[PDB]
């Protein structure tokens, strides 16, 4: 229970350093982040994961699973966007 | 971790079930729609809230009219997360709500990037 | 119709 809206700086961390942390389950529709210690974890299910693109935030990823508890130090796995974007594509126009 | 300033995420939004709970997140692309997880199982019965700072202001809950959940979502290997929410009443945009750009298909957002991430830390999975 | 332009700044 946060009663306000939370906030984290992260960084995105590679596939090669997210596979290690958990392994196959990682594939290239994902994008991972997180240098832990409380930061991935403020995002809820579906939350925003936004970078700076040419200073406008864009959405880089979609919280899927890995920022259940703020106390697990492993990267957090978010829904890669670019590789779904050709999917949203469809439907907006 | 740390608090937000009120309405500096103003694409942020709370998605609540039929009893008004909190359950996931979610983020304005648009006046009327919404992209968050395919995991989340967004309902028709779900609404939108927007321009949330305090979940305990100028909010808006909006109604969901269209779910658009990925059809090559499988809960097992939970590859192609994602689900975009068509709103049966556009959000109306202020200072506190507005929309978030989408990146191209070319694009990337490579390692040691700093990003940001926000919300009330409410998981589904 | 601004896109990632907050008219509140977000301070991290």
């Amino acid at each position: 229970t946060p009663e306000k809206l939370q906030q984290a700086a992260l960084p995105i961390v590679s596939e090669a350093d997210c596979k290690k942390s958990w392994g196959s389950k990682i594939t290239d529709v994902m994008t991972c982040a997180g240098a832990s210690g409380v930061d991935s974890c403020m995002g809820d299910s579906g939350g925003p994961l936004v970078c700076q693109k040419d200073g406008v935030w864009t959405l880089a990823g979609i919280v899927s699973w890995g920022s259940g508890v703020c106390s697990t130090s492993t990267p957090g796995v978010y829904s890669r966007v670019t590789a779904l974007m050709p999917w949203v594509q469809q439907i907006l126009e | 971790g740390e608090d937000a300033i009120p309405g500096s995420w103003p694409w942020q939004v709370s998605l609540q079930d039929k009893t008004g709970f909190h359950f996931c997140g979610g983020s304005l692309i648009s006046e009327d729609w919404v992209v968050t997880a395919a995991h989340c199982g967004v309902k028709t019965s779900d609404v939108v809230v927007a321009g949330e700072f305090d979940q305990g202001e100028n909010i808006q809950v909006l109604k969901i009219a269209q779910v658009f959940k990925n059809p090559k979502f499988n809960m097992f290997t939970v590859r192609n997360d994602i689900t975009l929410l068509k709103l049966a009443t556009p959000a109306q945009f202020s200072e506190t709500v507005s929309a978030v750009c989408l990146p191209n298909v070319d694009d990337d957002f490579p390692p040691g990037t700093v990003c940001a991430t926000t919300g009330w830390g409410k998981t589904k999975y | 119709q601004a896109c990632g332009v907050p008219t509140i700044q977000p301070v991290l």
